[PDB]
């Protein structure tokens, strides 16, 4: 008690909820046009959309977390108390989107992820910066799945950069924030690590004191450490499938273990590999045209011992990550050496200190409206 | 430094029960050989490191030390007599001396596990007594001293027995060359120095020396021990300001576990105070091969400081002692004055990397191959002409003060937009 | 110091602590006191050290006392100097003319020991570039002497210091020479130690190898190569010095630089001057950060 | 800023400390004065704003920015120009 009855309130007033707003969102601008008009704060209706469903977002998977196999709840959100939300008429305001965010919550909960093509196709409502953050981090972690990393590290450092301009001013997030920004921080120290050297791109959402802790991880899980992907792993293995919080965790119960395991064994088989990926890429591409000799250089250090030198060295060159030659007449291994540019970071913050200035220069004024 | 003014009118004075003499008319490597007597007065007669001054050269002169310790390994001192076969012939006295301890061990090994078996806390120390008495009437019986400071050690004479036994034990051990039951007065040993006394220096500083001699023969783990012979005391490395600092070659380890055992980052606090300031410029006024070690990187020299570390490297080998810290500090200084070149430099003829250093040009070039993985040197390595090319000088330092001055202002000017 | 080697005075005033006792136990030895610390930054100027000539003269020279620190201070001197009669306490008692020292020297000790140290320093600071003014040092004992449009040839004890000083500033070490050398024999103040060559050739390569540094320092833009060999045959200066010149001109003062010393070449490239008034404006604008922080520092 | 230091080395840093010596001493007696009480709080030099330097410091300050305003678009009118005109 304390937390399974007041689960089931939460639930049954979030599947009610679901009800009110899976009817009269379809046919009528009715009770819409009652709640544009006699209703001057848009905030709290919006609010419903985000709070109710966030914290469905956590007692479905708490029952879930008992009720491991052959479990109702997710079947109870998504089907019924979500795809109601989903598949309507647009309340044309910051609702429509937020059921789609109600949904895609659960359809990152769900590892389920192709219809990410889908999501942002009928998602061509105004993408105001209130859900702009959400897309991005809901979208981001598809590509995140999409193993292509080059275009993940970008998304996820919009979201963690907080200078994407949010305000609101009627607790709507709700009651859970650093979370986005530690989660944010643990997603983009995953990026951070797999492309090195290529970014470079840590420089912005992620400061300077980060830059140097999980740069210093980043060398040493690219100079060979586990010990950093065990921290990117483990501190990043709820950050995949949390509810947004269990029930309580015991010792008699066999439950809660099992969707436990369920969200450990599924996003260490794909990380780990990329663990083994950021090893081969380690190595700086010192000089683009080897010979035989410093191929066996490169071929030490690729794998030696001994055996299969030159076909591990061939593994480790097909990596997406090492376009390469042999020159089988010269004796030539012809490779690459891709390299990046730093200094183009002035011309973004060029406007955001024009806004530095008109941002000091806004709420003052505001102020002097106070007191004029 | 605050107890230099106990030593600023005693200057040096030390109180040692075996005293002097350290091997008469030498022949090679003199610079040890006061530094080995300096220590000789206050580490009690090693036992090996007597014939430690014999190792690089035969001498006639070792006889004369050890014979009048006759506590100590009672019959390996009547071979060394006749080792030389000196008609000496008093060596009637050390089986007078082991025969009153016989009757005083065997006469309360009685007592020993009285001692134990009751444990009753007068007869225990009632046997803690006579072994008060007997473990200063020979200590060696270090094994009568391992089982008697194992139990509730302290004995009816706390302070001066108990310290003079069990660094006589930290003595007898290491005479019997064991270092377990050294571990055991390593920490009886660096607790009473803690504790301390009336800490006159005549007593500290050779208390402070006493920590310097188990730590100076590295056995077990002095690479963490080297951080318990520096950073103990208000850090001076000689312990002894005390013009003659005499605890000498303590940076070679320190310097060793810096550069081996850790990084180097962390060897600007060694060059800066442990290198430098009064004590260990003693030293570099010591031994030469402490100096070139120091004053031709302290000049940040290339070439002079590579080979002058390199031909003391081949003296730093000469240190005889049980050293287990030895070409750690010779092959990790080659790696560091190569850190020290290729720190602000533009580039290397591998050839003259490999001419400078002694080495081949693969060697030569598979090296920074090795500093790029380390990420020591972070450069780029010329595959075909060997000459690494090292060019780290940056352009446009601005935005870090740009960075600092916008997530700040900018957002905590954000804090006061709430009220 | 004197009758001895000046590494045991160093010791010996860390030895026994005498920044306590001499208060307690009758202040003419703190007279003593302070004669023992110029006597120290005498041999520190013995041994030619600057730094401990300016830090031994740290208890004095930050102090206008060192007149009646020999006990011949004036009453109208100041509006501090009362009375005659204690006056007459102190100058019954202090000092015989023997115990009476040279203050020019002194000053010539204090002035030139942190002329040689601070106009590179500042060279640093006056290459738009500065952090670390410090207030109150021998840059407001060279104020004094500083502004002084009508000074011609140098004849006092500061005017050779001063003059020396721009001869410090234009990066040539000979000039430095015919200001100080010449000066303090005309002066007879060279003309007080027997170990005075010394300590004129210890401050001949602290001439030599700091006005180097301005040299460098000064002409710092369009330097972007930088010889070896030209600069052990300019200075007058061997490369061992000059290795431990231009290292420590490469690593201590922080400077942008390439250095093939096989090659004996600093490549520097330093970039840019109209950029320093970008570092002239973050000289300014990080102020604009802190005393805004400052602003809620105090506040709350 | 150093007068928004000093200010603020007045309006707080002295108030930090001038309440710290009032409250200290139970803030009064009560069959006497008070007698400290009445002493303690007395007014710093700046105790508010010190908004006649920062009036036209607000002016000249602003003013500077448009002498950036003009050393902006100076600035940019030839690196236009000169990246334009030099390129054929």
């Amino acid at each position: 008690q304390w937390l399974w009855d007041i689960i089931d309130e939460f639930i049954y007033q979030f599947q009610s909820f679901s009800q009110y707003r899976c009817k009269t969102a379809k046919k009528s601008e009715e009770e819409i046009d009652f709640l544009r008009s006699n209703p001057k704060i848009w905030n709290v209706h919006s609010v419903l959309n985000v709070l109710h469903s966030l914290v469905d977002k956590s007692n479905i998977n708490r029952q879930l977390e008992v009720y491991t196999s052959g479990g109702d709840p997710e079947s109870v959100a998504g089907e019924y108390g979500r795809h109601s939300l989903y598949k309507m008429l647009g309340y044309f305001s910051l609702v429509g989107l937020l059921r789609l965010h109600s949904l895609l919550g659960d359809y990152y909960q769900a590892i389920k992820v192709l219809e990410n093509i889908e999501l942002n196709k009928k998602s061509m409502y105004s993408r105001v910066p209130e859900c702009q953050v959400t897309t991005y981090y809901y979208v981001g972690f598809a590509y995140l799945m999409m193993r292509r990393y080059q275009d993940a590290i970008r998304v996820f450092a919009n979201i963690l950069l907080y200078i994407q301009r949010t305000k609101s001013m009627f607790q709507r997030t709700t009651y859970k924030y650093e979370m986005i920004n530690k989660q944010n921080e643990q997603m983009h120290a995953l990026l951070a690590i797999a492309l090195t050297m290529y970014p470079m791109r840590i420089d912005e959402s992620i400061h300077l004191q980060l830059r140097e802790k999980y740069g210093d991880k980043m060398l040493r899980m690219q100079k060979g450490d586990p010990q950093v992907y065990e921290e990117l792993f483990s501190y990043s293995c709820p950050k995949f499938l949390s509810p947004v919080v269990p029930n309580y965790d015991s010792v008699h119960p066999n439950y809660h273990k099992e969707p436990f395991l369920q969200q450990l064994k599924v996003f260490s088989d794909e990380v780990q590999q990329q663990a083994q990926l950021s090893t081969i890429r380690s190595f700086l591409k010192l000089y683009t045209t080897m010979p035989v000799a410093k191929l066996a250089g490169f071929l030490d250090l690729t794998e030696q011992e001994f055996r299969i030198q030159l076909l591990v060295f061939k593994h480790k060159m097909k990596n997406l990550v090492w376009t390469s030659g042999i020159s089988a007449l010269d004796g030539e291994f012809q490779s690459a050496s891709e390299v990046d540019f730093y200094i183009d970071k002035d011309m973004i913050h060029i406007a955001d200190t024009k806004v530095a200035r008109r941002y000091g220069d806004f709420f003052i004024r505001q102020i002097h409206k106070f007191e004029e | 430094y605050d107890l230099t003014t106990r030593i600023a009118h005693f200057l040096d004075r030390h109180l040692v029960f075996p005293l002097l003499e350290f091997l008469s008319v030498k022949e090679i490597y003199n610079e040890k050989e006061l530094l080995q007597g300096k220590l000789d007065l206050l580490s009690d007669t090693n036992m090996v490191d007597f014939a430690m001054d014999v190792y690089k050269n035969l001498y006639s002169d070792d006889i004369p030390h050890a014979l009048r310790e006759k506590r100590t390994t009672v019959v390996a001192q009547l071979k060394q007599l006749q080792a030389e076969t000196e008609p000496i012939v008093k060596m009637f006295e050390d089986p007078e001396t082991t025969r009153q301890m016989q009757s005083t061990r065997d006469g309360r090994m009685l007592f020993d596990y009285l001692a134990d078996k009751h444990g009753f806390r007068q007869e225990y120390l009632d046997t803690l007594y006579r072994y008060a008495k007997f473990q200063y009437e020979c200590g060696n019986y270090s094994g009568a001293a391992e089982y008697l400071y194992f139990f509730r050690v302290l004995v009816p004479a706390t302070d001066r027995n108990a310290l003079s036994s069990l660094w006589g034990k930290l003595a007898s051990e290491i005479l019997m060359q064991n270092w377990d039951a050294a571990m055991e007065d390593l920490t009886r040993l660096k607790e009473t120095i803690d504790n301390n006394s009336v800490s006159s220096p005549l007593q500290s500083l050779q208390q402070r020396t006493w920590l310097i001699h188990w730590s100076l023969f590295v056995f077990f783990n002095h690479p963490k021990g080297r951080d318990n012979i520096i950073d103990l005391f208000l850090y001076q490395p000689q312990y002894l300001n005390a013009i003659q600092t005499m605890c000498p070659h303590i940076l070679r380890y320190l310097t060793t576990a810096v550069i081996t055992n850790k990084d180097v980052r962390k060897r600007r606090q060694v060059l800066k105070d442990l290198v430098k300031v009064i004590q260990q410029e003693s030293y570099t006024y010591k031994d030469p091969i402490t100096e070139f070690v120091e004053c031709l990187y302290v000049n940040f020299d290339f070439d002079g400081a590579q080979k002058k570390l390199r031909e003391c490297e081949s003296v730093l080998v000469n240190d005889f002692f049980l050293v287990a810290c030895l070409e750690d500090f010779i092959e990790n200084a080659r790696l560091f004055i190569f850190e020290t070149f290729c720190r602000i430099h533009q580039c290397i003829s591998i050839n003259m990397l490999a001419d400078k250093l002694n080495m081949t040009p693969e060697e030569a070039e598979r090296w920074i191959v090795n500093l790029i993985r380390n990420a020591r040197l972070d450069a780029k390595i010329d595959s075909k002409l060997g000459h690494v090319v090292m060019g780290n000088n940056a352009v446009s330092p601005y935005q870090q003060v740009i960075e600092k001055t916008k997530s700040l202002s900018f957002r905590s000017q954000m804090l006061a937009m709430n009220i | 110091y004197l009758h001895s080697r000046w590494y045991q005075a160093r010791d010996l005033m860390l030895m026994s602590h005498l920044q306590d006792n001499i208060q307690h136990a009758d202040p003419p030895v703190q007279i003593l006191y302070n004669r023992t610390m110029v006597q120290l930054g005498i041999c520190a100027f013995r041994q030619g050290l600057t730094k401990d000539a300016h830090n031994a003269l740290l208890d004095i020279q930050s102090s206008g006392r060192a007149k009646e620190l020999l006990g011949q201070g004036l009453l109208l001197r100041s509006l501090q100097e009362r009375n005659q009669e204690q006056e007459k306490v102190e100058r019954r008692r202090q000092v015989p003319f023997h115990l009476h020292i040279n203050l020019e020297l002194l000053e010539c000790v204090y002035l030139v020991s942190a002329m040689l140290l601070e106009i590179p320093y500042m060279a640093a600071h006056e290459s738009d570039a500065r952090r670390r003014m410090i207030s109150k040092q021998f840059h407001h004992q060279l104020r004094v002497g500083e502004r002084q449009p009508l000074l011609g040839p140098p004849e006092s004890m500061r005017e050779h210091v001063v003059a020396a000083s721009k001869a410090m500033k234009m990066g040539d070490w000979k000039t430095c020479h015919s200001f100080i050398i010449n000066e303090k024999m005309n002066g007879k103040v060279w003309d007080l130690f027997p170990e005075a060559d010394k300590v004129r050739t210890m401050l001949v390569r602290k001439i030599q190898e700091e006005s180097l540094r301005t040299y460098l320092f000064t002409y710092s833009s369009v330097y972007d190569s930088i010889s070896m060999e030209t600069l052990s045959d300019m200075f007058e200066l061997d490369l061992p010095t000059v290795h431990s010149i231009i290292s420590k001109m490469i690593i201590n003062e922080e400077l942008m630089a390439s250095l093939d010393q096989p090659t004996q070449t600093v490549v520097m490239h330093r970039t840019e001057p109209t950029a320093q008034q970008n570092l002239a404006l973050q000289l300014a604008e990080k102020l604009g950060s802190l005393v805004e922080n400052n602003e809620r520092v105090f506040d709350h | 800023r150093n007068t928004s230091k000093q200010q603020q080395q007045k309006h707080q840093y002295q108030q930090r400390r001038q309440q710290e010596n009032m409250q200290r001493q139970s803030r009064g007696e009560p069959p006497l004065p008070e007698e400290d009480l009445s002493k303690l709080f007395k007014p710093p030099q700046p105790p508010a704003r010190m908004d006649s330097l920062l009036i036209a410091g607000q002016i000249n300050t602003y003013c500077q920015n448009i002498k950036e305003f003009t050393a902006q678009n100076l600035g940019k009118l030839f690196m236009a120009q000169a990246l334009q005109e030099y390129n054929n």
